[PDB]
């Protein structure tokens, strides 16, 4: 999206790298390779610069039936910061990322990985009394989303319920 | 005429809703009707719906009456004979009454999954749908607490508390003025509805709008459980826009869809933006 | 002992507040005290305040006791003789009583200007300050309507309506669950207070907080009329942080200062940010 919008326009792009999996650096390098004036920052500063951002554009792993999102960790904070400043939040996701499931499968929604990413193994004897959790995904409510861009065009979250009905059968929700 | 006595005697089952009894009475009087034209049948049934609403001022009765009129107008579009059409209407009404009776369990078995263990739910008044949802979760080996409001106009929260105590559920009765006090100690709000308006809001007991506002102010999820025959094409702009035929101290009020999270109907789990879709597709 | 008898007999004036009677009892027992040291007098009056708030569980009694203790400390810091200091304490307490017994009239004089002609005022329960304000407003040839909730725990709304009917003011009693219903028809909300916390919020009847939210959701002005002796150094983080001695069905709750527009005290018209300034300048 950004590399196609940059061949005819010129704008500012800021990438906040995720703390557990710092994959934002790769995207920042790939964007700077095309000359888009890309900036890199951490998650703690997401709110700090939020007052100087006109639009937020993100993607997700899957979309729930009520319009909610299962995104990478730290995205709920970004949505809250965008809602605080009334900044529109755009979601780029194709049609094969729609799941008929509803947010009722808690305690398994997030993906938990080894605590080695958060706290290293070389800390010492404190690892026996400290509980370290590293969730990969997080839940984003539908009221913090402004638009959904898909292969069929632009839609609102309040219409996602229809798209599901046009893709899956109600008897195949539980599978 | 002596039609209201058949509707009052139809409500001898304490678990039967008012709209269900109204629809059953309408179907019975359609079966016993001796007319030979569809216009006369429509007129007689509109007058009967008016007479039934004159007794019960609930919005569910009007919703069921409009749904029955729409069903008649839909079934009168294919055959155009009033005898073939009459038999088809009788069969479809029997099937519809058979399918409506299974809506409560269909809502309960689909909504009880949203209740976690050790949670705290907040209810306003006595509702059979909420009671079925709560009794379907305790059967799934779940433990939780319930706070029920007293419903000062007529004490309905005490009946709900007695039912929950009979179901071996820890329930605490709170006052109508203490809703803003215990809202911080609740996980979710599950309430019923007497009628779902076009825009997605609800029409429920007078102490529902303030509780929805308090839940929105504290980011508490507000869930509403209601059947599908309670979908009425009304658009109240404010509290005064609600017709006085339903409020009569007001007995009912309107809650905007901006404060409702999800709806659990026999059609499934929907958003406040799906009721208008069904009402448009039905051409009510 | 006999301090409770004197305190309960001092409340034979229906217009005298509980904190005022407590302060008068404290001053009387300071006068009749046979002590010869300031520490013994301080300890005896501290235990007496403990007994008084054990009799009456209102926040105003505790606020008045803390104010009396601070006044004792301030008067002891100067002279340090306990004889001339005692005479100074007696005369200062006399002047303080004479000045604080007429604060309601000043509050009314400075607050009745905010009421327009033909506006709608919303009150929660029975309070003498709102009654005096409305009397001073109707004495200025003003016409308005008043809505008052019933306050289900103890029916103070009906008493407030009966007291207002003698003033030839149109009053209507609404239910506690119908707060969010008549909120759109009310032009402003005016409530009393039993205690003003450090940050600026208030501690009032259980059905007050849920009324401050529904007003905030509709941009309705929310004014609080309270005296100066109700300033207490408390900081409740939520509804559970309120001490159990004041709530005891809870009988009181806390309202945040962000939902309060203005406060009308004998010191004048203040913002919720002035109570903390006064409490810091007092060094209570």
């Amino acid at each position: 999206f950004l590399k196609e919008a940059a061949r005819k326009r010129k704008f500012h792009v800021i990438v906040a790298e995720c703390a557990p999996f710092c994959q934002g650096h790769e995207m920042a390098v790939n964007l700077s390779k095309a000359g888009i004036e890309t900036t890199v920052m951490t998650d703690a500063a997401i709110f700090a610069v939020m007052s100087r951002v006109n639009k937020v554009i993100i993607g997700t792993k899957t979309i729930l039936a009520n319009g909610a999102l299962r995104a990478v960790t730290g995205t709920h904070t970004l949505a809250l910061a965008a809602k605080h400043h009334s900044t529109p939040l755009i979601v780029c996701a194709p049609m094969f990322k729609l799941s008929p499931q509803f947010p009722n499968e808690e305690d398994s929604f997030h993906k938990f990985v080894a605590p080695e990413e958060v706290l290293p193994f070389t800390e010492g004897d404190i690892l026996e009394k400290v509980s370290v959790h590293c969730p990969v995904f997080d839940y984003v409510p539908p009221e913090l989303i402004t638009l959904f861009i898909s292969n069929i065009g632009g839609n609102a979250p309040s219409y996602i319920y229809r798209l599901m009905s046009e893709l899956y059968h109600p008897d195949d929700h539980v599978l | 005429e002596l039609i209201e006595y058949f509707k009052s005697q139809m409500k001898e089952d304490p678990d039967m809703a008012s709209a269900v009894a109204a629809i059953r009475t309408l179907l019975e009087f359609l079966k016993r009707d001796k007319g030979e034209t569809i216009q006369g049948l429509r007129a007689n049934l509109t007058s009967a719906i008016e007479t039934l609403c004159g007794v019960d001022s609930s919005v569910a009765v009007s919703s069921g009456g409009e749904l029955f009129l729409r069903f008649i107008s839909l079934a009168s579009l294919e055959y155009s004979d009033y005898s073939k059409c009459k038999k088809i209407m009788i069969e479809r009404g029997e099937l519809f009454l058979r399918r409506i009776s299974l809506s409560r369990n269909k809502i309960a078995d689909l909504c009880h999954t949203f209740i976690k263990d050790g949670a705290t739910i907040l209810t306003h008044a006595y509702s059979r749908v909420v009671l079925r949802v709560l009794e379907a979760a305790v059967a799934a080996k779940k433990r939780f607490s319930v706070y029920v409001t007293e419903s000062q106009p007529d004490l309905s929260g005490k009946k709900m508390a007695k039912a929950l105590c009979h179901l071996n559920v820890p329930v605490t009765v709170v006052l109508d003025a203490a809703v803003g006090y215990i809202m911080e100690k609740a996980d979710l709000v599950i309430v019923g509805a007497e009628g779902v308006v076009e825009n997605g809001g609800i029409i429920n007991k007078i102490g529902t709008n303030q509780m929805a506002v308090c839940a929105k102010a504290q980011n508490k999820p507000f869930y509403v459980v209601a059947e599908s025959f309670k979908f009425v094409r009304l658009f109240p702009l404010n509290q005064q826009d609600v017709p006085d035929k339903f409020k009569y101290h007001p007995w009912v009020d309107y809650t905007a869809p901006s404060l409702i999270t999800l709806l659990f109907t026999d059609l499934g789990v929907l958003t406040p933006s799906a009721v208008s879709d069904e009402l448009i597709k039905l051409y009510l």
